[PDB]
């Protein structure tokens, strides 16, 4: 029942300043010493820093990458550390983990984390585009039909791609997003036998948490 | 300063692998290995560069001789295809560090070849003007198969984009796309999207766009 | 040396751990012999050594093998360790065959299971009382160390700047607070009058023991390597 | 082969005599016996040796002289002080085998007396942490049986005796101290033959 919750992640122009918290949950926060580290997205893990507690002056150490603009500071009355960040650069858009450290524990629970976005660019909201075949190019083994929806247009943090909301979870493909002149795109498949689409629906529901992307896009045949 | 690992990994389910994080100052500090998941989460395999902790799988040792720990994944399973990471410390205030991180992929057998499928621009999405041409690519192992498009049997090199994602337990896929001025597909004639599924020499064509 | 010298005289160790203990016997003397002392005070017979590595065998453990050099350096070779083997590991030298042996200062190491259970104590100075003073005519200061694990310390008292032992008194074992924490406590005693003096001092020092060089500390917390603590106090409360 | 000597504690009173009994067992002819003391904290030294069969072998107060007839090297001493408080170990070495034969060990424990015993029990407190429940007892009889701890958090040391600057008698003492912040000096030292003193703090 140990929780740790990071908050704060946004995105933000560059050269500016970001103070995202971590919360605590399940323990003593009172014997842990607790870190920050962040993670680009292929990017491997990257440590940020750390901030030992009272008994140890709560003596913070920071990564050379931003010692002189990265800065953390705890707060024991909320049982939270938080992180003031400064003259921020895009090569600091990273999802941020905070984790702990006790006398026996260590590094054992991980926050999910906080995304946060540093470019100079605005919250596009995504465009869905259904995608059908049904081309008979002669040499069809149509066993299955597959189709999905083309989400293209957004590029702040990951979106959601449900199908007849939820209800068809198996055959559905969602790949990996895609960086295309700073904005993102991505596709989500999905494959039934012939003769279940034409007649019964095959609606994808695409969202986007950045802008209410409350969209649903009931795919007609051409 | 720096810690080493290897860019990547590869051990056939059953057998066991290895993955060495050379860390300078290793016989000074402890060290620690990490594992994440697709999913992106966070496990501590190991600390203390030799000790696990309950609740993971035995088969994940940790030794540590000199200036190397060790991860050893003893009879490697499939479930463990992901991302490892080796931590540790440097310097007077023993400032943390992590490795390049490893990527171990585990190879099963089932030999599974390509199963592509082309998708012609939208008609809204050409309403703006815009053609993008979606081809895909499923259950296939193992081999990364470079999917690579053809205008009239002359390969195409602008405004492309792919990946080679891998998932659905034992199931690689990929999403190889392709924007194109809608008065370019208009006046295009046989979009195509040749995939190269490792073994063999495949070429699933399925040259596509003719129809209208 | 015409002194038998011993080192380390402290080392800390997890179980599996391996270390390596070394003597310097008395110049001159040929014959050397590894003595352990185990819970109580029960000298047992290990290996015995004379001149060079010739040997008359003993309880010494296959894990540890010690040999002679040729400045007469010996070493005994701790490999494997286990919280059994927890002792006092004192050298002994002596000249030709049948006469008076010589006591090094000992090896006094300690085999864990959890190295992140050691940690240093706590001291603390509590002042005399009004009544003992008033009463009795006499001053005493009481120190209490507490909450340490590995009972490897000793308690010194310092009264300006001078180390004393006139009128010290420090516990003779430290105590069991629990099954992980220990406890030393002493006192002291001074004339009403001399207490009473501002322009006095009063010092309790607790040399602790913890690792070192080796030091494989649990990157979670600080290392608890040997060192000083103390507490302090001055004269008469003003009133 | 063997070299037995007394088992018991010997607890002795300052003044009084002292004899650790000390017999031995060997096959071979013995070259010399040996009596260690070591002290708290420090390694065993020799306190005297022997090799003529009646040499009132004499040291810093110590005396013992060995008897083969009967195979003894008995240790004893008229005067004891409190500096004598140790361990210690009979032993000799013996031909043949070479071997050089230890004892099992005998403690001793040389208790003050007291000329006018003023048993009395203060509670002493930390200006650094606020939580502080210390209790000294001083000046009472050397032959008392302090009390023992009888619940967790508390704790009941033993008897120690202290001899401030040579000036005059010394002092037994005994602390307590305890979590139980509700207890008093008279309560953690129960069975009390002792004055609690204590009172409000002038100014
Ligand atoms: C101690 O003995 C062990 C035998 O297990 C050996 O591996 C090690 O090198 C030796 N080291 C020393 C200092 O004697
Ligand atoms: C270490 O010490 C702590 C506190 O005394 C105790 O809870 C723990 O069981 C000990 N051992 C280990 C392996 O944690
Ligand atoms: C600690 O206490 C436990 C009781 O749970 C006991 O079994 C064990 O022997 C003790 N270990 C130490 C090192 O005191
Ligand atoms: C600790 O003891 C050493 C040696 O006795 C002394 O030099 C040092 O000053 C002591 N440390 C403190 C903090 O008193
Ligand atoms: C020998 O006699 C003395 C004299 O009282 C006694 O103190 C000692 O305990 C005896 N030896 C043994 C082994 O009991
Ligand atoms: C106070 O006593 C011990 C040590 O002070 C502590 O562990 C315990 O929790 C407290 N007493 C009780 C009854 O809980
Ligand atoms: C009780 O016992 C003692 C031992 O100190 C004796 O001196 C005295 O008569 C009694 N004193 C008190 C305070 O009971």
């Amino acid at each position: 029942e140990v929780y740790l919750v990071e908050s704060g992640g946004d995105l933000v122009q560059p050269g500016s300043s970001l103070k995202v918290s971590c919360a605590a949950s399940g323990f003593t926060f009172s014997d842990f010493w607790m870190y920050w580290v962040r993670q680009a997205p292929g990017k491997g893990l990257e440590w940020v820093g750390r901030i030992k507690n009272i008994p140890n002056n709560y003596a913070t150490e920071y990564a050379d990458s931003v010692r002189g603009r990265f800065t953390i500071s705890r707060d024991d009355s909320r049982n939270s550390i938080y992180l003031q960040m400064n003259r921020l650069r895009v090569d600091d858009t990273a999802i941020y983990y905070c984790t702990r450290a006790g006398r026996f524990d260590h590094f054992d629970y991980w926050g999910q984390g906080t995304m946060v976005t540093v470019s100079s660019a605005t919250t596009t909201a995504p465009s869905v585009y259904p995608l059908a075949p049904a081309c008979d190019s002669t040499t069809s083994t149509t066993d299955t039909v597959t189709l999905g929806c083309l989400v293209k247009g957004y590029f702040p943090e990951p979106v959601t791609v449900s199908w007849n909301s939820g209800a068809l979870t198996s055959g559905v493909h969602t790949f990996p997003s895609v960086l295309h002149s700073g904005l993102y795109s991505l596709s989500s498949s999905v494959t039934v036998p012939s003769s279940t689409w034409p007649k019964q629906p095959i609606t994808c529901n695409v969202a986007h948490p950045a802008s209410s992307t409350k969209v649903d896009k009931k795919i007609e045949p051409r | 300063y720096e810690l080493i690992q290897p860019s990547s990994a590869s051990v056939t389910v059953g057998e066991t692998v290895k993955i060495t994080c050379s860390g300078d100052q290793l016989p000074k500090n402890f060290a620690y290995w990490f594992q994440q998941k697709s999913d992106k989460n966070i496990l501590l395999l190991i600390y203390m560069d030799n000790k696990r902790p309950s609740g993971i799988p035995e088969r994940f040792s940790g030794s540590t001789s000199g200036t190397t720990a060790t991860l050893t994944i003893s009879g490697a399973q499939p479930e463990d295809e992901a991302a490892y990471y080796c931590l540790s410390s440097y310097g007077d205030n023993n400032d943390l560090v992590f490795g390049s991180g490893t990527q171990l992929t585990v190879l099963r057998g089932p030999k599974s070849s390509p199963k592509v499928t082309v998708f012609p621009p939208s008609p809204e999405e050409l309403r703006t003007n815009k053609a993008t041409l979606v081809c895909l690519v499923n259950d296939f192992y193992p081999g990364s198969a470079t999917v690579t498009w053809k205008a009239n049997g002359a390969t195409i090199n602008d405004g492309v984009k792919t990946t080679k994602p891998s998932k659905q337990g034992q199931n690689y896929m990929t999403s190889s796309y392709l924007s194109l001025t809608a008065d370019q597909w208009k006046s295009h004639n046989r979009v195509s999207c040749q995939v190269t599924h490792e073994g063999e020499t495949v070429e699933k064509s399925l040259s596509p766009a003719e129809c209208l | 040396d015409s002194g038998v010298v011993q080192s380390p005289r402290h080392i800390i160790k997890e179980k599996g751990g391996r270390s390596v203990l070394t003597c310097i016997p008395i110049s001159g003397h040929s014959n050397v012999v590894w003595y352990q002392q185990t819970l109580g005070k029960e000298l047992k017979f290990l290996i015995q050594h004379y001149e060079k590595v010739e040997r008359d065998k003993g309880f010494l453990p296959s894990r540890f093998s010690v040999q002679q050099f040729d400045d007469y350096h010996s070493e005994m070779n701790m490999s494997a360790l286990e919280l059994e083997d927890s002792a006092m590991y004192f050298c002994a030298s002596s000249l030709r065959w049948g006469d008076e042996q010589y006591f090094g200062p000992g090896t006094r190491l300690t085999v864990l299971e959890d190295l992140r259970n050691v940690t240093p104590p706590k001291v603390s100075l509590f002042e005399p009382s009004k009544a003992e003073i008033a009463n009795k005519q006499k001053a005493t200061l009481v120190c209490l160390a507490r909450g340490f694990f590995p009972d490897h310390v000793e308690l010194s008292w310092w009264v300006n700047g001078k180390e004393v032992h006139s009128g010290v008194s420090t516990d003779p074992q430290a105590y069991k607070e629990s099954n992980y924490s220990y406890s030393l406590s002493s006192r002291l005693r001074v004339s009403a009058t001399f207490w009473h003096n501002p322009r006095n001092h009063f010092r309790c020092q607790v040399q602790f023991h913890g690792l070192s060089e080796e030091d494989k500390w649990p990157e979670g917390s600080p290392k608890p390597v040997t060192q000083n603590i103390s507490a302090e106090a001055w004269g008469r409360a003003d009133c | 082969d063997s070299v037995t000597q007394t088992e018991g504690l010997v607890t002795v009173t300052e003044g009084l005599p002292v004899k650790l009994n000390c017999t031995y067992q060997t096959t071979y002819l013995t070259i010399a016996f040996f009596w260690y003391v070591q002290y708290l904290n420090e390694a065993p030294q020799v306190l005297l040796k022997s090799s003529t069969d009646n040499k009132r072998t004499e040291h810093q107060g110590f005396h013992a002289t060995l008897h083969k007839s009967s195979s003894s090297f008995h240790l004893q001493k008229s005067s004891a002080q409190l500096s004598d408080s140790a361990l210690y170990y009979c032993a000799l070495s013996e031909g043949g085998n070479y071997k050089y034969v230890f004892g099992a060990g005998t403690r001793l424990k040389v208790i003050a007396h007291i000329q006018n015993p003023e048993p009395a029990v203060y509670q002493l407190k930390d200006p650094r942490s606020q939580d502080s429940t210390l209790c000294l007892f001083t000046d009472f009889d050397s032959q008392i049986n302090v009390p023992k701890t009888m619940e967790s958090g508390t704790f009941i040391t033993d008897k120690t005796v202290l001899d401030m600057k040579a000036m005059d008698s010394k002092s037994n003492g005994a602390i307590a101290w305890s979590n139980q912040t509700s207890f008093t000096c008279q309560d953690i030292f129960k069975e009390t033959n002792a004055t609690y003193p204590s009172s409000d703090v002038p100014c």
